[PDB]
């Protein structure tokens, strides 16, 4: 599954 | 015998944690309001929320971190997220009454506060044995930021791909942690501290299948889920 809010706070 | 590439460790690491952590708690006000069944959910959730927000700026500042793959970082946030929580909040733990106090009353949190979120004592008292017993340990600020990155950092999470990075990446910080016991850390609070430190850890995996079994049965019921935060549905699941 994605993670685009915790990829988007990893920057 | 502490390495100037190890003082240099503790050093970012202390920088990061200063950097993460606003001990005037005064973003709190931007959660929705504490409200004294499971009247205390919104609260901590924006709470929670708010938290792993910061475990994720202080594990980008971990030495090495960086060095692995999105992939492999999202794995150790997810599995770690709440344990550091858990650690963090044991700079606002009190032991007078057994309460994490972050200033005024309104941010005052006990246990009848956690349970009306919707936790029990399945988890409570463990959760309440575990900050004490930290407490008790006196943890230099290096000692804290130490633990808090080498638990990120841990190649049995499930789901790990370079579990062998991770381990490299942990190594270094587990033998900055060891060195600094027996140099910087006096007796006799020195005393098996290294020992005790990853006993926590153990604790730590313990506490996190408990309150994943019990979020897994309160966010089971929609309407606890719709009082949840987006990045709390995704990290801590659906
Ligand atoms: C009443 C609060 C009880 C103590 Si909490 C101990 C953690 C135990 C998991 C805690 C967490 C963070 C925190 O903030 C300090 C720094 O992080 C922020 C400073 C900064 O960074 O600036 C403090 C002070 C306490 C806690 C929080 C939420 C909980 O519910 C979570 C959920 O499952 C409910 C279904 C899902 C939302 C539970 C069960 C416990």
């Amino acid at each position: 599954k994605n993670h685009p809010m915790l990829m988007n706070l990893l920057k | 015998k502490l390495s100037e590439e190890q003082q240099h460790i503790i050093a970012i690491l202390l920088d990061a944690h200063h950097k993460t952590y606003d001990p005037t708690y005064a973003d709190f006000r931007d959660f929705r309001p504490p409200v004294r069944p499971l009247s205390m959910l919104p609260h901590l959730a924006d709470l929670v929320s708010y938290s792993i927000q910061k475990v994720i700026g202080f594990a980008k500042m971990i030495p090495g971190f960086r060095d692995l793959t999105s992939d492999d970082q999202i794995v150790l946030l997810k599995s770690s997220a709440i344990e550091v929580i858990m650690l963090r909040s044991n700079q606002s733990f009190t032991m007078d009454d057994m309460s994490w106090d972050c200033g005024s009353q309104d941010y005052k949190y006990d246990v009848t506060d956690v349970s009306k979120a919707g936790h029990t004592l399945e988890l409570i008292e463990p959760l309440i044995k575990f900050q004490v017993g930290l407490k008790k340990l006196n943890l230099h600020e290096e000692e804290h930021v130490l633990l808090m990155a080498i638990c990120i950092v841990s190649p049995d999470r499930p789901g790990v791909q370079d579990a062998k990075l991770v381990e490299a990446i942990q190594d270094r910080l587990s033998n900055t942690l060891q060195t600094y016991i027996r140099c910087r850390h006096p007796p006799p609070g020195s005393h098996q501290l290294y020992a005790k430190m990853i006993q926590k850890l153990a604790d730590l995996r313990s506490l996190n299948e408990e309150h994943s079994k019990q979020y897994r049965s309160l966010s089971f019921q929609p309407e606890n889920s719709m009082k949840l935060t987006p990045l709390v549905l995704e990290v801590f699941g659906n």
